[PDB]
RNA sequence: GGUUGCGGCCAUAUCUACCAGAAAGCACCGUUUCCCGUCCGAUCAACUGUAGUUAAGCUGGUAAGAGCCUGACCGAGUAGUGUAGUGGGUGACCAUACGCGAAACUCAGGUGCUGCAAUCU
RNA sequence: GAGAACAGAAAUCUCCAGUAGAACAAAAGGGUAAAAGCCCCCUUGAUUUUGAUUUUCAGUGUGAAUACAAACCAUGAAAGU
RNA sequence: AAGCUCGUAUCAGUUUUAUGAGGUAAAGCGAAUGAUUAGAGGUUCCGGGGUCGAAAUGACCUUGACCUAUUCUCAAACUUUAAAUAUGUAAGAAGUCCUUGUUACUUAAUUGAACGUGGACAUUUGAAUGAAGAGCUUUUAGUGGGCCAUUUUUGGUAAGC
């Protein structure tokens, strides 16, 4: 009864979110978006590989969930549940309607039927962060997930430290200086702005010349 | 302040600060808008306001107009001018409030031409009356009472001011029911009383009434009235003759002065603190990352 | 300039040489005289109407035109829009309605206007 | 420094929370009347509870705000009942303090079985001079921190004059 | 029998056939809607100067 | 069915400007309009009495009347293939004097000047506005400036 | 230059924390006979200017402060967009041509200007 | 938020913070902070006359509305409304 | 269709300059509202469970909530910002100044407002381009099923819908 996804591939209509106006919509099939060792520190996982959209299209909550299960399964089986952090970078917020079918085309406003995430070209879909010594296995992970999606998607070796915002060496320069300090699984960076006082409170490690 | 209180970015960032003169708790714009706006078909006709304001005991009377560049003082009389006319004491009181107003009426009605025509009531028996138009003559100078934030109470002295400008010769449209000695329970004004207040009957009568119930206080205050041997009775003529004197020469004298403007400007930057240079500031910060960081 | 901008996909234009303004005026030069579109062909036809402004010959005309003189509005309007034929040996492009830059014929093709205008004149 | 950033008492506001209107509440007004000297004020229920047995606008309680020397007396004479031992709470972080005492007879006041017995909240609000700034009509401003009434400031104010205790931790 | 509901198609075509007629300006417009207190007096004022400019030609 | 009330569609249009709610500042009332004055029309939502209709938002007209708290502005509205005349009764809060004409008005005063400045001199004026002319010949130096050569750049990613 | 009364623009004025403020002025402050208002002379009303104080108000200054204001080829000629083609591509979409062109961002600078009147070491 | 007998998640009392996160019959959207919200006080302009205007438009009507003129009143110390 | 009054006059499905209006596209969400993934540090005399317990407004763990500074992601009916296209007005003789009449309106006021009288400055008289001219009046036909393309776009899986 789930209509073939072919029916909703393109972004033909304009964002129909769940809202006071909507309300009666079904739940998302994709519901966990951070699998693997997500607790891990930024320093632990330098390599970041991406699944990247080559199309302006729509991905279902279902094909997200399916593809989610697929990679995470591969990645843990071949490198363990703690070898990687899988983040789904895309949330299915767009409600899809259907004209269930007395009468025919008279007043044919659809009922919610399913959700899609609307995705750009170049838009990242999955991100994974590991240790470089896991590349091929991570890559294969995403490769197998690709099969679970319509559209063309590219997989890109990133230039960045993990899910961090700086390329590896830039992160390095900062980190091997004062600057970087640890958070949940991210990092707080030293600002040259704001109170001098509770700036040295945080980051005691900065405020030193050499080593 | 307390931790849990403390204003975030968003609070402050979205904040619509009021008019300064409102944050200052000084100017009430709702009344202002309605005090000042003129009939659009009365073109550049200014709408003149009679500002009355009481300091902690100095009474201010100005006649103002408005200019998008900033209001314009026609003329100003302060009750601290009253020693000139023979009033050295009690310069916050109803009868001082009267005199000062009277002064401001005479002063401007002078500088306008209708000095001679429009004398108002020379008598002053506390009768209720605004100044009438001369049959074939210049209509009187018309002014509207800018009370400010004064609470309109019946007996209030903001209106003592009013009644002096009106007794002066100014047209200052007004009713009785806020003058001392208006009857709550009959639409009726005892003028035997409001006369008193104009001449300061309540103060004087307080004096005689303390002359022999308690002299500890009557010297604790009315200290002045003693030190200058002015026991009650005289007080009505004190003011009566100030009246006389005020009408006889409203012309305003400025302070003699001593020390030029230039000079006050000197011995004041003495006590004014200098804003700092951003070069200087970074030499405070770097200074501080030398101290608080480098392990003292 | 903003006018031209608006009509690029429908015209061809460029900077014209003295050579081609001369052979424009000499060969297909006509005046608007009580409307009527009278051929130039004698100098008195010009002095007659453009004489008000200096300008009393076919070469005075040309001159006021190429130097964009102080009286160019009058001078240029005096000339009826030139009516030339199709480029003789073709447009050089296979498809006309593209920019010059994109291998087609419309747009500002600059000093290359002359090579054309001749073929069509 | 310290000149007259003293510590006077702003006002004493005792309040009787009756659960209802009528005879019980009027007798409880009568209590506060002949205790304050000032004719007291009634308060209506703000909403409706049905388990507290009250309707909106019900006239549900009485209270009175007593200032000046008069306050000193009653504060004192309840501080009697409380044997001059409060608690670390009772004292707001903003600097006032309040205490509870049931049986109003236990401070002057005879009995009379036609006026019965009532309990009473005592609440002393503190300030320094120049409080008027945050209170008058014009130029309504705010007390600078170095003048705001702390809690600690008041507890020692309270401890010292009165020779009472604070107890607890 | 449903049929076409509404279109603006081809309407500017038609407006432009014969105009969009620039609004037409007059020196001395009307006093229509002008405040009557004004107009009452303004009448007497003109009457006045008219009379004067008559007495000018004596 | 459809809805087409007096102020319909005017959500953001009569809205109030970010951090500019509150009283209208007192100059809006000190300004002085006369007949023949050109004014720009923009509704102030906080002021409900005497609002223009939405159509006349961002419209410019001429004062034809002056009353106690209002000016009458005449606008040319065009309907069909023609303009008709509309007198709008507006409150002084929805009107401002228009700058649409000061450049002209400035230019006239200016033109009268350099015309008498020129007359009293030896004529020789030229004072119509001419549009942006093409720029002249010019020479660009290399003293301090040799052309840096750029090429196009290969494909990259950073992600 | 300070201050006050009335202002214009309405944060470069607001927010948080400290610190300094001569002189005048404002202020807090004293009193309850009178007009006046309160549950309460706290507000509001009167009266003194006397008995007191810079504590607060107020003004200013500090802060790799929050905010706000300004600038810049910082990002970015990016996104978006008007125009063109018998351009590419199954499509989704995408390039190219003549034009217009942001927002975030990043960095720097700044933190009330000023009108009328009176007053002041 | 922190405080006060019975008193509890919620009763009434106080102080701090509070850009409006409330409230303004009603749908929603605009709007409003010494107010447009809450409390109080005084009231009948929710009145009289007959035109102009804006929206819808044919530039008809109807409904609703806007600014005046000419009365008579309300309220306010007043400007005003 | 008939014309009529005029004629370089005045005219414009265009640009330019000056000055307004707008909340779409984009963008934003460690900015309001509303959604949404993840941890990290907080806070309870105060949601619940557990060890100690005579209790504790007791200590300790515990998961929830709330707070703080962070993090992935969204909006036709959200938004601080904010385009491109499109859109109001102005670019002079019906102009800009000066001199001082009229009134019952209006001003404290021959103050102002409006309408004038008398006087000073001509086509580089005030951007561009064009103009087989401009304005005006009367009357009457047919029509009041429309359909298509590119772009914007709503419903529909879709349609030669
Ligand atoms: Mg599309
Ligand atoms: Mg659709
Ligand atoms: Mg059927
Ligand atoms: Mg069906
Ligand atoms: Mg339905
Ligand atoms: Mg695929
Ligand atoms: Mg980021
Ligand atoms: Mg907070
Ligand atoms: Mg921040
Ligand atoms: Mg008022
Ligand atoms: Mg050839
Ligand atoms: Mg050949
Ligand atoms: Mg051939
Ligand atoms: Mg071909
Ligand atoms: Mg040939
Ligand atoms: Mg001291
Ligand atoms: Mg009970
Ligand atoms: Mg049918
Ligand atoms: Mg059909
Ligand atoms: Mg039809
Ligand atoms: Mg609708
Ligand atoms: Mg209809
Ligand atoms: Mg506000
Ligand atoms: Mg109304
Ligand atoms: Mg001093
Ligand atoms: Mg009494
Ligand atoms: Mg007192
Ligand atoms: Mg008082
Ligand atoms: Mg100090
Ligand atoms: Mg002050
Ligand atoms: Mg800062
Ligand atoms: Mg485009
Ligand atoms: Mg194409
Ligand atoms: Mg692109
Ligand atoms: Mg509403
Ligand atoms: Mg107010
Ligand atoms: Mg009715
Ligand atoms: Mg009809
Ligand atoms: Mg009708
Ligand atoms: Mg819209
Ligand atoms: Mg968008
Ligand atoms: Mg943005
Ligand atoms: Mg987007
Ligand atoms: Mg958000
Ligand atoms: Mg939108
Ligand atoms: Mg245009
Ligand atoms: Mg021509
Ligand atoms: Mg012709
Ligand atoms: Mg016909
Ligand atoms: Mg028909
Ligand atoms: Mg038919
Ligand atoms: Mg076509």
């Amino acid at each position: 009864a789930r209509r073939p996804a072919r029916c909703y591939r393109y972004q033909k209509n304009k964002p129909y979110p769940k809202s006071r106006y909507n309300r009666a919509v079904p739940d998302s099939k994709i519901r966990i978006y951070d699998l693997g060792k997500k607790k891990a520190t930024v320093d632990e996982f330098p390599l970041c590989v991406h699944l990247v959209s080559n199309e302006l299209e729509q991905l279902s909550s279902e094909a997200l969930e399916a593809a989610r299960i697929c990679a995470n399964k591969y990645m843990t089986t071949v490198s363990g549940r703690d070898a990687f952090h899988l983040r789904v970078r895309v949330h299915p917020f767009h409600v899809l309607r259907i004209n269930k079918m007395q009468q025919g085309m008279r007043g044919a406003w659809g009922k919610p039927h399913g959700l899609a995430a609307r995705v750009d070209i170049g838009q990242i879909i999955f991100s994974v962060r590991t240790k470089d010594s896991n590349k091929d296995v991570v890559v294969e992970g995403l490769r197998r997930a690709r099969y679970k999606f319509p559209g063309q998607q590219k997989i890109i070796l990133s230039k960045k430290w993990g899910f961090t915002n700086l390329d590896r060496p830039e992160y390095l320069k900062k980190r091997e200086a004062g600057e970087v300090k640890d958070d949940g699984a991210f990092v707080k960076f030293l600002s040259k702005k704001g109170s001098l006082e509770n700036n040295i409170r945080e980051f005691p490690e900065y405020f030193a010349a050499q080593a | 302040a307390f931790q849990k209180d403390a204003k975030s970015s968003a609070y402050s960032s979205r904040f619509q600060t009021p008019f300064r003169r409102r944050r200052e708790g000084k100017t009430d714009y709702y009344q202002r808008k309605r005090l000042v706006t003129q009939h659009k078909a009365k073109y550049n006709t200014p709408k003149y306001r009679l500002v009355v304001r009481f300091t902690n005991k100095d009474i201010i009377c100005q006649i103002i107009s408005s200019t998008i560049t900033g209001d314009v003082v026609l003329a100003a009389a302060y009750s601290h001018e009253l020693p000139r006319y023979g009033i050295t004491h009690g310069l916050t009181n109803w009868a001082a409030a009267y005199a000062t107003g009277l002064l401001i009426a005479r002063r401007t009605l002078q500088k306008l031409g209708l000095d001679e025509t429009y004398k108002g009531v020379e008598e002053v028996e506390g009768e209720y009356e605004l100044t009438e138009a001369v049959e074939d003559g210049p209509r009187p100078f018309k002014v509207f009472l800018d009370i400010g934030l004064q609470r309109t109470t019946t007996g209030a002295r903001v209106f003592g001011a009013l009644k002096g400008a009106s007794d002066g010769g100014l047209y200052v449209p007004h009713s009785e029911n806020r003058f001392p000695g208006w009857d709550f329970e009959t639409e009726e004004i005892d003028p035997e009383l409001l006369r008193s207040y104009i001449f300061g009957g309540h103060v004087s009568q307080y004096m005689e009434e303390l002359a022999d119930d308690d002299e500890e206080r009557f010297s604790e205050l009315f200290k002045g009235y003693l030190a200058d041997d002015i026991d009650a009775d005289s007080l009505e003529d004190i003011y009566t003759s100030a009246h006389e004197a005020i009408r006889a020469d409203p012309a305003f004298k400025p302070t003699e002065k001593k020390f030029t403007k230039e000079q006050y400007a000197a011995e004041s930057k003495k006590y004014r603190q200098t804003k700092l240079s951003k070069e200087e500031r970074a030499a405070r910060v770097a200074a501080k990352i030398a101290a608080l960081a480098g392990q003292q | 300039l903003e006018l031209l901008k608006l009509i690029e996909p429908y015209v061809a234009y460029g900077y014209p040489s003295y050579s081609t303004i001369r052979q424009l005026v000499y060969k297909r030069g006509f005046g608007k005289i009580n409307k009527q579109r009278v051929p130039l062909s004698d100098n008195a036809i010009i002095e007659a109407n453009l004489g008000k402004y200096g300008i009393l010959s076919i070469d005075d005309l040309i001159h006021e035109i190429i130097t964009v003189g102080p009286h160019f509005k009058q001078a240029n309007n005096f000339l009826w829009p030139f009516k030339l034929s199709n480029p003789s040996g073709g447009w050089g492009v296979p498809r006309k309605f593209k920019h010059f830059i994109q291998g087609g014929s419309f747009g500002n093709r600059e000093e290359f206007i002359n090579k054309l205008v001749k073929s069509m004149n | 420094q310290n000149p007259m950033r003293d510590l006077k008492i702003e006002k004493l506001v005792l309040n009787i929370s009756v659960g209802e209107s009528g005879d019980r509440l009027t007798r409880a007004s009568k209590v506060l009347e002949q205790l304050s000297g000032q004719t007291p004020v009634q308060s209506k229920a703000r909403y409706t509870v049905r388990t507290f047995g009250i309707r909106r606008n019900e006239k549900i309680a009485v209270h009175v705000t007593v200032r000046g020397p008069k306050a000193e007396e009653i504060l004192e004479r309840g501080l009697k009942v409380k044997e001059y031992q409060l608690r670390d709470r009772n004292f707001s972080a903003t600097g006032n303090f309040g205490f509870g005492i049931d049986e109003h007879i236990d401070l002057g006041i005879k009995y009379d079985p036609s006026i019965g017995i009532f309990g009473m909240d005592f609440y002393v609000v503190m300030n320094r001079p120049g409080a008027r700034v945050t209170r008058r009509k014009r130029c309504k401003g705010t007390v600078g921190n170095s003048h705001k009434t702390t809690k600690e400031d008041t507890v020692s104010w309270f401890k010292q004059k009165y020779d009472a205790d604070v107890l607890d931790k | 029998a449903k049929s076409k509901n509404h279109t603006a198609h081809n309407q500017t075509r038609k407006a432009h056939r014969n105009g969009i007629k620039k609004p037409k300006t007059y020196k001395y417009p009307s006093l229509k809607g002008v405040d009557p207190k004004f107009r009452r007096n303004h009448k007497h004022a003109l009457h006045g100067t008219a009379k004067a400019l008559a007495a000018a030609k004596k | 069915g459809k809805s087409h009330g007096y102020r319909s569609r005017t959500r953001y249009m009569f809205q109030r400007d970010f951090r500019k709610h509150g009283a209208v500042h007192l100059s809006t009332y000190l300004k002085v309009y006369k007949v023949g004055d050109i004014v720009d029309i923009k509704a102030n939502g906080s002021i409900q009495k005497g609002m223009p209709h939405k159509f006349y938002q961002g419209k410019t007209g001429v004062v034809y009347n002056v009353t106690k708290s209002s000016v009458g502005v005449i606008i040319n509205k065009m309907v069909g293939n023609r303009y008709l005349e509309k007198r709008l009764n507006l409150r002084v809060e929805h009107i401002k004097h228009s700058k649409c004409r000061q450049e002209f008005l400035e230019r006239v005063k200016a033109n009268a000047a350099k015309r008498a400045e020129a007359k009293a001199q030896g004529v020789a004026v030229q004072l119509k506005r001419q549009p942006a002319q093409p720029r002249e010949s010019r020479i660009v130096s290399t003293e301090g400036n040799v052309p840096q050569t750029l090429a196009p750049v290969p494909y990259e990613t950073f992600i």
